[PDB]
């Protein structure tokens, strides 16, 4: 019944930046917030314990500190490593401890505008009664870009999904793929097939389209 | 140094049962209260229960309450986590973490050991090979520059599939998304490859998918239209 | 009931500074996002810098980075874009934007005037 | 003249009867604890400055000249100038010995008796009658200099100094009785001494008296008076806060979740007293009012624990009957230290 209330969903820095994540306990808990560090595919790892003792092991980097129900992680120095998800954690009691939503830390890099494809289905897959058309962004910076579907001029909704690739190893930008699809009865009913994509570092709306 | 291991995960029906373990060495079970936390794909932590070995105290949270019995054995110092109708929401990857007791330092370091987790799946699907479709590079798509093909599988059960590129030769471009899971119960993924439109006629791009679970190797060709 | 509104702008040596503004009159800039644009008069519009929502931090362009900066201001309802280090590739119409969905998709529908940045 | 020597007379007597009085009170209930020591050391320097300064004012107005060898006017000087210098050193010794008590819940008095006698040695060689010798420069401008800073500058910005880490670890009640008491005693000796000095500067650096004397001297007598007043065992026998208010808001939760604990109906509201208990009993045990403080912090942890198990059980009465002890552990150990507020 204690809500921990981690503020910064997302963040974005660079190497050497200092960082401030902030949580919010829904009742007083005292000083018994942790810390804990999450890279993908791996076991979390303590980093602060009773909201302001670093973890025996851990770079001295990261610092913790509480003002009433606000508790505060602090990298002063980012690395390459230190790129991760972030979870603040109350643990008043065995039976009440709550984690947070997570803060997951990126790489600070220039905006790139999305490379827009669209691949219609193939004609091996119409046999199957199943038509999925995709739309491809390649190579765009920051995550946060919007994909719609407009067949015959119509917006779709529930039938498509997208699937993003994490931050890249050599030039740190994303790639977005959305699938839409149908059924072969209603892939046939329609001609114009296009995707419609919006980031903000496009100024007007980018669309691919297909006649068939 | 010690350690938390975990085992028995798996995949079961929904409606089934399972029992989760959690070997730990090092350290007795007797010292410490052994706490067992779940994270969905894609979502938090979330805490699922907790068991104290010496007082025997154990609880639950709401969404396991009931369904879940975790005990303990302090022959083999193990942690057993009995899960029962599994509805299809408990599909997640399970940590078995240790926790001091009070009075002390050892209850202010809290979890400051993990075990390394063990997946669990509940579906209603059977294993299947993969179908391979080939994502053409449409010709009027960026002529003249660099255009982009594409292998994409549409329903395999087991989520673990390997996509690679002219038999691993092709690397510098290439992007496999993640397995999304479909309304169907399986799951659909896409590898896209971005090659200059030059070289379209040239060479020859075909994608290979490796699914182990079903000894399915699928050798696609993919070429302009 | 939305209107934008851009200052600065005029003849600027190369090597020197400017200081141009943005302000929104009928909607708060806070809770969205501020975009800046660049339109030479034989190129196409090209993306210069953006603000997020307050500590959500600010982004450049890869032709800007380093030598622009953004600052924003929610009581006055307006946001700066600082030009040091200027070139006479720089010469074009500045125009100001506000990004309608507050989740950053980049919804630009609310454009402006511009103001034009010359060297030399 | 006549007037002079009545009220330098005047002076004399009630400085010390004042004095006498004290002493012999202090010294029939001592018949050896600290105030009690720095206290009489000062009545002491006071009785020395009436008895080897004043009777020497008089004695010279008597005649208008100095009647003795030049070694009389040279030791009556030194002497003066020793208890003057005392009054200000002990003063500044009490208050450092007051900052110390309140640190961590005689030296110092003799280190200031050395300081005041090494520090009047030239008064040995100044005056030889005892017409005082001059520097070839200026003779009064170096020394005035030099008993300014040593005897007014110094001692009182060191004792404001003490004040100020005073008055900033109290506030971080007999010790705050006995700090005001020694701030009452400095800006009496403040207020009386710094005319004196101010005048004997201007008379060096600019090349009317009597009453500047008068209110020197009133000082000697309205130490021990204030004294008086402000000890109550004195008055009888002549016939770390902001801790302390987090601690009482943290036990006055406890209070207030027992008396919800004791009125639940089911085991959910018990749970909730049970966790914002253990959350004050956290706050609580961080707060310094040690080692007794903290098992007995542990101990009421323990017990919330122990109800809390019991009321996950679904056992509110059991839990409610645990938690009893709860108020048990309390009166042992909360109104114990709590108690310490007299001190304080
Ligand atoms: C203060 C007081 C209270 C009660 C009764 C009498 C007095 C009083 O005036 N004493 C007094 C006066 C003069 C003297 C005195 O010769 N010297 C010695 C150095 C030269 C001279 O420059 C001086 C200046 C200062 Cl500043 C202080 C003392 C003195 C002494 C040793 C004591």
């Amino acid at each position: 019944d204690i809500q921990m209330t981690q503020s910064p969903s997302s963040l974005s820095a660079s190497v050497g930046d200092r960082v401030t994540i902030t949580c919010r306990a829904s009742q007083s808990v005292s000083s018994a917030v942790a810390w804990y560090q999450q890279k993908p595919g791996k076991a979390p790892k303590l980093l602060i314990y009773s909201a302001s003792s670093l973890y025996s092991g851990v770079p001295s980097r990261f610092s913790g500190s509480r003002s009433g129900t606000d508790f505060t992680l602090t990298i002063s120095s980012l690395q390459p490593e230190d790129f991760a998800t972030y979870y603040c954690q109350q643990y008043l009691y065995y039976s009440l401890v709550t984690f947070g939503q997570g803060t997951k830390v990126e790489i600070k890099r220039t905006v790139a505008a999305p490379s827009v494809f669209i691949f219609p289905p193939s004609d091996e897959q119409l046999k199957s009664g199943t038509a999925s058309v995709v739309c491809l962004l390649n190579n765009f910076y920051p995550r946060e870009a919007k994909v719609q579907w407009k067949v015959d001029n119509a917006l779709q909704s529930g039938n498509s999904q997208e699937s993003v690739t994490e931050q890249d190893s050599k030039d740190s930008t994303y790639s977005l793929s959305s699938t839409l699809t149908l059924s072969k009865a209603d892939y046939e009913k329609h001609k114009v097939y296009a995707c419609e994509v919006t980031h903000q570092g496009l100024s007007s709306p980018v669309t691919k389209s297909f006649n068939r | 140094e010690v350690q938390l291991v975990e085992s028995g995960g798996g995949l079961v029906q929904p409606g089934g049962s399972l029992r989760l373990s959690c070997a730990a060495s090092g350290f007795n079970v007797v010292d410490f209260s052994l706490h067992w936390v779940r994270q969905a794909p894609g979502k938090g932590l979330e805490w699922v229960a907790y068991i104290s070995s010496s007082s025997g105290s154990t609880s639950y949270a709401d969404s396991v309450k009931g369904r879940f019995t975790i005990s303990a054995d302090t022959s083999k110092n193990t942690a057993y986590l009995q899960m029962n109708s599994l509805r299809a929401e408990d599909t997640a990857v399970y940590y078995c973490a240790r926790w001091g007791y009070w009075p002390g330092e050892p209850w202010w370091k809290a979890f400051d050991y993990w075990g390394q987790g063990t997946l669990v799946t509940v579906s209603s699907a059977s294993t299947k090979g993969p179908s391979v479709f080939p994502l053409a590079p449409s010709s009027k798509s960026t002529s003249g520059g660099t255009a982009a093909l594409g292998c994409l599988v549409k329903d395999y059960f087991p989520e673990p599939v390997t996509v690679s590129w002219n038999s691993g030769a092709l690397t510098s471009g290439v992007h496999t998304f993640p397995a999304v899971l479909q309304s169907s119960g399986l799951y659909s993924l896409s590898s896209v490859v971005t090659v200059p439109s030059s070289s379209l006629g040239t060479q020859t791009y075909i994608c290979n998918v490796n699914h182990k679970p079903s000894n399915t190797k699928v050798d696609k060709k993919v070429e302009p239209k | 009931q939305v209107q934008l509104q851009e200052s600065g702008g005029g003849l600027v040596q190369p090597g020197g500074s400017l200081r141009l503004s943005c302000a929104a009159s009928g909607r708060t800039i806070s809770r969205y996002a501020m975009s800046w644009f660049r339109q030479a008069p034989g190129k196409e519009r090209e993306f210069v810098a953006v603000a997020r929502r307050s500590g959500d931090g600010a982004f450049y362009a890869d032709s800007v980075q380093g030598r622009f900066t953004v600052s924003r201001d929610d009581a006055k309802n307006t946001v700066y874009l600082q030009m040091n280090s200027l070139k006479p590739e720089d010469t074009a119409v500045y125009y100001c934007a506000i990004d309608s969905d507050t989740f950053y998709s980049g919804s630009y529908d609310y454009w402006g005037q511009g103001t034009q940045v010359t060297v030399s | 003249a006549r007037a002079e020597l009545a009220l330098l007379s005047i002076v004399f007597v009630a400085v010390a009867l004042s004095n006498g009085l004290v002493l012999a009170a202090l010294a029939r209930r001592g018949r050896w604890a600290p105030i009690h020591v720095f206290i009489g050391h000062l009545c002491l320097a006071d009785l020395a400055v009436a008895l080897f300064q004043v009777l020497p004012q008089l004695a010279w107005k008597a005649t208008d000249r100095f009647r003795g060898p030049d070694a009389l006017c040279r030791a009556v000087k030194y002497l003066q100038m020793v208890g003057m210098y005392a009054s200000s050193y002990m003063i500044l010794a009490m208050t450092l010995d007051r900052h110390r008590a309140i640190c961590r819940p005689n030296r110092p008095v003799l280190v200031a008796w050395a300081f005041s006698l090494l520090l009047s040695l030239p008064q040995l060689f100044i005056f030889a009658d005892c017409w005082a010798c001059f520097a070839e420069p200026w003779g009064r401008r170096t020394y005035v200099t030099w008993i300014a800073l040593m005897v007014f500058v110094a001692p009182t910005l060191g004792i404001a100094a003490c004040q100020v880490l005073i008055f900033r670890e109290i506030h971080a009640a007999a010790v705050a009785k006995t700090v005001r008491m020694t701030l009452v005693i400095v800006v009496v000796y403040v207020l009386c001494w710094a005319p004196f000095f101010l005048v004997q500067l201007w008379a060096a650096w600019d090349p009317p008296f009597v009453l500047l004397m008068l209110l020197a001297s009133l000082n000697s007598c309205t130490n021990p008076w204030i004294y008086a007043s402000f000890s109550s065992s004195v008055s009888s026998e002549l016939r770390a806060r902001r801790q302390l208010a987090d601690l009482e808001d943290n036990w006055e939760t406890l209070n207030d979740n027992l008396k919800v604990i004791e009125k639940a109906d089911n085991a959910a509201q018990v749970k909730d007293a049970l966790t914002k208990m253990r959350a004050a009993a956290l706050d609580a045990q961080k707060a310094t009012p040690m080692k007794d403080f903290r098992h007995g912090f542990d101990i009421l942890v323990g017990q919330i624990d122990d109800a809390l198990k019991l009321a996950n059980e679904g056992k509110v009465k059991e839990a409610q009957a645990a938690a009893e002890q709860l108020k048990t552990t309390r009166n042992a150990y909360i109104q114990k230290y709590l108690r310490a507020r007299s001190t304080l």
